[PDB]
């Protein structure tokens, strides 16, 4: 199965910082790459698909990128609204599989 | 008015629903995804708008998801549960290759 | 000409189709599978005066202009004739008319029947693109 490896496991982050995220998977994945948001106590919530579309509603702040085996997922001047978990999912095939996650904090 | 709910067991073979809205079973995937308390997604399977299912590797064995198109519903079935399955369950829509709506999830523990 | 599902593929992301309007490349490359079987020759003619033609099956009464079609449109402002070449070209522009947003395949009846709701990636799987 392809796996995916997401780094940094936590960022400490103050707003208007800017930050990245990568996530690496260990066969290639075809741009078939999304990222997810997800607060405190809530459900997933897509934020970026076909690793550089900004799913609607989503700022243009946020912008994916990569290609073959090596994705990031970058955020500019980051607003408090981003402070959560994001976890990057492959859709290359079956099985399906999502990185570790990174956590975003407030420094 | 894309909708997903899931509705389960709580405490505990094992079987969780999720009842749609706002779209048709026929057009759209739907995956299964579990979330342990204070730890990461893991994938578990899905089940295809025509009906053809896919699974975790490692867990199929273990799960089977079926539908029922006419009432909207989609089912995990899992069995020989373990301790390592209480966690946080999520049904999510596929649209086109990426999960584009997603229920409040079910939390699920094993007597344990 | 009959192309192969990979050789189609190719041509179809060279001419901006990959992720079109937020449709990945798998979903052109299964309508075109069920609309006319990879050929480019391909016609069908309907119960109404329309006829389909090319590797996308363009209608005749909405989109191409062959001169024969009651209530012609033409909104791709192109002659049917010129939808049947090995070239893709004229087809993909007209299809790009066609969608304009996210139902926009539904254009494709074939698409909607038989490839919504499949893994239309697996169309692609394995090509070389």
């Amino acid at each position: 199965d392809i796996v995916l490896t997401q780094s940094p496991a936590s960022l400490s982050a103050s707003v208007g910082e800017t930050v990245t995220i990568t996530c690496r998977a260990s066969g290639n994945i075809h741009n078939y790459l999304a990222w997810y948001q997800q607060k405190q106590g809530k459900s997933p919530q897509l934020l970026v698909y076909y690793t550089t579309t900004l799913a609607d509603g989503v700022p243009s702040r946020f912008s994916g990128s990569g290609s073959g085996t090596q994705y990031s997922l970058k955020i500019n001047s980051l607003q408090p609204e981003d402070f959560g978990s994001y976890y990057c999912q492959h859709f290359h095939s079956t099985p399906r599989t999502f990185g570790g996650g990174t956590k975003l904090e407030i420094k | 008015q894309v909708q997903l709910q899931e509705s389960g067991p709580g405490l505990v073979s094992l079987s969780i629903t999720c009842t749609v809205s706002g779209f048709s079973l026929t057009g759209y995937g739907v995956n299964w995804v579990r979330q342990p308390p204070g730890k990461g997604l893991e994938w578990l399977g899905m089940i295809w708008g025509d009906g053809n299912t896919d699974y975790n590797s490692a867990l199929k064995s273990r799960l089977s998801i079926s539908k029922d198109n006419s009432k909207s519903q989609v089912f995990l079935k899992m069995n020989s549960l373990h301790t390592d399955d209480t966690a946080r369950y999520y049904c999510a829509r596929e649209r086109d290759y990426r999960l584009d709506y997603w229920g409040q999830g079910t939390t699920l523990t094993v007597s344990s | 000409k009959v192309f192969g599902r990979c050789e189609l593929a190719a041509a179809m992301k060279r001419h901006g189709l990959d992720n079109y309007r937020g449709y990945s490349l798998g979903n052109w490359v299964c309508a075109a599978k069920f609309e006319s079987n990879f050929n480019t020759q391909a016609t069908n003619r309907n119960t109404d005066g329309s006829t389909d033609y090319g590797i996308l099956q363009i209608n005749s009464r909405w989109w191409c202009n062959d001169g024969r079609t009651p209530g012609s449109r033409n909104l791709c402002n192109i002659p049917c004739s010129a939808l049947l070449s090995s070239d893709i070209t004229a087809s993909v522009n007209c299809a790009k008319k066609i969608v304009s947003d996210g139902n926009g395949m539904n254009a494709w009846v074939a698409w909607r029947n038989r490839c919504k709701g499949t893994d239309v990636q697996a169309w692609i799987r394995g090509c070389r693109l």
